């Protein structure tokens, strides 16, 4: 069995065969990695091989490098960082030399250099490689194919790699594929890979645009990309047009004038869309770029301090030529149109909302002329544009300057709700609902609140496309017609307001919408539930009744359901059948917390037996999360139920398999413990057994690790003393996390290191305060951990010297110290103060916009003073 | 199913929050 042969069975589409090669391979490996790698390597490096073998040898290789689960990555680096040197040489060697002689346009050695690179650039193991990429493109010799391919690798390392750890040799890098975009070179492949190289590279490149005459060298070469006559490289090249004007905004007042505003507007008028969408998404990001630095603004400025970034207001200057471009790119809908399709039509009505978030009032007058020369345009393509422009622009302007526009344009969008073509009625019924909540005093009004309320209940009648957009209107109403019963004089809940004279005619509408066959398109049924559930979170008193009835309603649907199952059969009337349940039960959620205590009491003995016939999978943790809900609601009257409800939770927590509905059972015992208290003591051993379980279990997703740290918190909270015996295992698991380190490259690795070690911070905070008791005597147990308070400290310290942060962490980090100020006192002030990073940590939290990190900031500030003032 | 996650998630955090507020 030669491995060419079993290579080859790869491709295979017989489930045995294929995983009689794995099997096989796998075994190899294990047996003895290196010359498995090697012997892969040297099939990969013959061209003689068939382009199956090769492809499957170089897959193989790049599987024991890499993995999209940065977890598994990491540790196929350790191993092959482990190997022989004189192995891994000899697999680099043929990895490198395979470049230029594939067959195959998409190149397999490409991509094992790169998995390669990443385990050996940062410990600078592999000092040949930049160099020979290099050369293999600034050769003058080279084959296109060679070109092409070590671009491929170039835009590959750039794509996986720290940007950080290509710093030092941007020079090099940057030489190679400024060449392969050169006007000169005779390949448009190359010039493609060479541009999109470009495009993965410049977040290391600051050093370079940092001089005049590389910035200079780099621009031109772009700019010059954007005029070449393939459509792929001019489209690449524009999206580095796009990231530059992004990442080195400071550097383009010398370019915008004299090429870039040229460059962005041509292409936004492009036939070719690929090129449209680029212009436009160029705009559209300098319109994010100028918000942001407002906001930088206003933030020194409230700050004292001058801003160290200032805006140029380039979208400002450019508007009076931008909107007429916009307005007309409106105009190209289609019958056939997608929602999830991002076209010139959609990206443009974007661009002119960020414009007017941007640019406020400046809009008005180049916009409003468009919108009444063709708000009444027999062309149903114009007329949308119109209506959209319209909408597009609501949210900017001052209102009060607003306000009569608006109101004088209320009888043609009602009439625009009749309009023949379902387009024009789908971004009506969107408009309306965008007045609602920008300018709600138009439709809030006893003229238009009437016609108004007439459409939208008819429009629930109309094609998905619009009955879904009338949903999310009526959903805005509502909200207003809320946020507008309050206030007054004093600071208490609404009493009776505008719709409460139509709540039930609407519910019961809402109701039908949510009758209608399935598989509709635009998810109507799912929007009207939606619509339902917060028309009734948006209910204020004298609605009680009316919402009372429909949580009966909700019951009564939820248990005709669950006879359902005569019918359940064909993945298709069964798919319709787990979402319906699913919407129910999140229904079930808004509903039960707008009734009385006693309804739930009253109810109560139903849903649970209702949701626990539910716990497919979806509908596990929807059925999860109800009774969480209920939960919230009975709270220590739910204690009847622990006994028939123990087995069920411990499965939900057990399982892990589908952490979705693990989850959902993790948070769950948070508000078991929030409403038994204590009473949950008898219950811990067991779930505290499984929580612990899942977090030494490394098959268990990494979005459960934190969710279970928070609830040692709550548990800690809720039984207090009792915590003691898992101390040890909860404090050695809490130093290991909060020792947790992602690459700073990973943005999805960073959120997550945040999400953990606020979590940490939750179960430090619950400990401590579980452990000192809830009265004015702090207890013994919590000497426990005072042992611990420095490493706390210190590792909020670390926190604070973290770039990362979030108010979140910054929040939860104020509240511990704050903790730790009632629960050990004065000695807790040196400590805080021997650590300057922590003072920091409580300013930046203070002028924070979270009200959590400004209170608990605030709080912790305070308490610290105490320490300060105190005997 | 994404609204159903994040945001019943955001009241529950609001839970505790209140809860070590009243508290504190």
């Amino acid at each position: 069995m030669e491995l060419i042969t079993i290579l080859e069975k790869t491709v295979s589409p017989d489930r045995l065969e294929l995983e009689a090669a794995q099997k096989f391979l796998e075994r190899a490996a294990v047996e003895n990695l290196p010359t498995f790698l090697v012997e892969l390597s040297r099939v990969l490096a013959n061209p003689g091989n068939s382009q199956v073998a090769r492809v499957a040898a170089g897959l193989q290789i790049k599987n024991s490098l890499t993995s999209k689960d940065p977890d598994i990555k990491a540790q196929y680096q350790q191993r092959w960082l482990a190997i022989d040197a004189n192995a891994r040489r000899e697999v680099k060697n043929y990895v490198l030399h395979t470049l230029g002689t594939e067959t195959y346009r998409p190149s397999s050695a490409s991509q094992c250099v790169a998995g390669i690179a990443c385990a050996e650039i940062p410990v600078n193991q592999w000092p040949e490689l930049i160099p020979q990429l290099v050369a293999n493109v600034t050769n003058p010799n080279s084959t296109e194919h060679m070109k092409e391919s070590t671009l491929e690798a170039i835009g590959y390392i750039c794509q996986d790699i720290d940007p950080e750890q290509l710093q030092d040799k941007s020079n090099e890098i940057l030489t190679a594929i400024i060449q392969g975009m050169r006007k000169e070179e005779p390949s448009n492949n190359v010039k493609l890979a060479a541009t999109n190289a470009l495009l993965n590279s410049l977040e290391f490149t600051k050093a370079n645009f940092d001089k005049e005459s590389e910035r200079h060298f780099i621009m031109q070469v772009v700019c010059e990309a954007t005029q070449c006559p393939d459509t792929r490289v001019r489209v690449a090249a524009l999206q580095n047009l796009v990231k530059i004007m992004s990442l080195y905004y400071q550097y383009m007042e010398t370019y915008m004038g004299p090429a870039l505003f040229a460059i962005t507007i041509e292409a936004m008028k492009s036939d070719i869309d690929e090129v449209a969408l680029q212009g436009i998404e160029f705009w559209s990001n300098v319109c994010d770029e100028e918000m942001d630095l407002a906001i930088e603004a206003s933030e020194a400025a409230e700050q004292g301090r001058p801003p160290e970034h200032t805006s140029k207001f380039y979208a400002k200057g450019a508007l009076q030529y931008l909107v007429p471009i916009l307005t007309q790119t409106l105009t190209k809908q289609d019958e056939n149109d997608d929602d999830d399709d991002w076209n010139p039509c959609k990206a443009a009505g974007v661009c002119l909302m960020l414009l007017a978030t941007c640019c406020e009032d400046d809009i008005v007058p180049h916009v409003l002329p468009f919108i009444k020369e063709h708000i009444k345009n027999p062309d149903w393509r114009y007329r949308d544009a119109a209506v959209m422009a319209f909408g597009c622009i609501l949210e900017g302007p001052e209102p009060s300057q607003l306000k009569p526009l608006v109101i004088q344009a209320m009888p043609t969008l009602i009439e625009l709700m009749k309009d023949p073509s379902v387009v024009v009625r789908d971004t009506a019924a969107w408009t309306v609902g965008r007045i609602c909540e920008l300018l709600p005093e138009a439709a809030i009004n006893d003229v238009y609140l009437a016609p108004l309320l007439q459409c939208l209940i008819e429009g629930l009648s109309a094609e998905p496309r619009v009955a879904s957009n009338v949903c999310w209107a009526f959903s805005s109403l509502a909200e207003a017609a809320y946020e507008a019963a309050d206030v007054a004089d004093d600071q208490e809940e609404p009493a009776t307001y505008c719709l409460s004279s139509s709540f039930e005619l609407i519910v019961q509408k809402l109701l039908e919408t949510t009758d209608r066959p399935d598989g509709h398109q635009n998810n109507l049924r799912s929007s009207a539930y939606e619509s339902l559930m917060e028309i009734v979170k948006n209910s204020a008193k004298d609605c009680y009744p009316a919402v009372q009835k429909t949580t009966l309603v909700i019951m009564e649907r939820l248990q005709q359901v669950l006879q359902m199952e005569s019918h359940i059969q064909s993945t298709s009337d069964r798919i319709q059948f787990n979402d319906l349940q699913s919407l129910l039960c999140a229904t079930l959620q808004n509903v039960l917390r707008k009734v009385q205590h006693q309804d739930a009491l009253q109810i109560s003995d139903v849903v649970m037996a209702s949701l626990l016939r539910m716990f497919s999978g979806g509908v596990q943790e929807d059925a999860l999360m109800a009774v969480s809900t209920l939960v919230e609601v009975l709270g220590g009257e739910f204690l009847k139920y622990m006994e028939a409800f123990k087995p069920f939770l411990g499965i939900g927590l057990k399982n892990y398999a589908e952490y979705q509905v693990c989850l959902a059972a993790v948070g769950l015992v948070g508000d078991l413990c929030r409403a038994l208290q204590s009473n949950i003591i008898p219950f811990c051993d067991e779930v505290m057994q499984l929580l612990l379980e899942n977090l030494g279990n490394e098959n268990v997703h990494r979005s459960v690790k934190p969710q279970i740290l928070s609830v040692f918190g709550d548990i800690a909270l809720a039984i207090g003393g009792e915590f003691k015996k898992y101390l040890e295992v909860v404090l050695n698991t809490l130093q290991q996390a909060s020792q947790a380190q992602v690459d700073k490259s990973d943005y999805d690795m960073v959120d997550y290191l945040n999400e953990l070690r606020e979590s940490c911070l939750e179960a430090y905070t619950g400990i401590v305060q579980g452990l000192k008791g809830d009265q004015e005597n702090v207890h013994p147990d919590v000497m426990l951990v005072q042992p611990r308070v420095e490493f706390i400290l210190s590792f909020i310290d670390h926190i604070a010297g973290d770039e990362d942060h979030t108010d979140g962490v910054v929040a939860c980090a104020a509240g511990l110290i704050g903790d730790l100020c009632t629960a050990f006192g004065k000695d807790v002030l040196k400590l805080v103060e021997a650590r300057p990073m922590i003072h920091e940590l409580l300013t930046e939290g203070r002028r924070s916009k979270t009200n959590k990190a400004k209170t608990l900031a605030r709080w912790a500030t305070k308490e610290l003073r105490k320490l300060k003032n105190q005997a | 199913r994404r609204r159903r996650i994040e945001v019943n998630v955001e009241l529950r955090k609001a839970k505790k929050d209140d809860q070590m507020l009243k508290r504190r």
